[PDB]
């Protein structure tokens, strides 16, 4: 790339840019089975 | 935009429900 100018040329006095607006996003929310009406429907235990 | 990445008045207006 090789251009070679006078004393004055124009095209040294400008300006391009995309500036970002921003990021966003959600946090997922979790559920438990026990705080649902659905628990005093059924007893619930376990066996290892 | 940031580029720092590490890694009140009272206005008379109805409101209704």
């Amino acid at each position: 790339f090789f251009k070679q100018i006078r004393s004055d040329d124009n095209s040294l006095y400008s300006a391009q840019f995309d500036i970002l607006l921003g990021t966003y996003c959600n946090t997922l929310n979790f559920v438990r089975f026990l705080e649902l009406g659905l628990s005093v429907a059924c007893i619930c235990t376990k066996f290892p | 935009r940031g580029m720092d990445d590490v890694a009140n008045a009272r206005v008379p207006a109805d409101l209704v429900i």
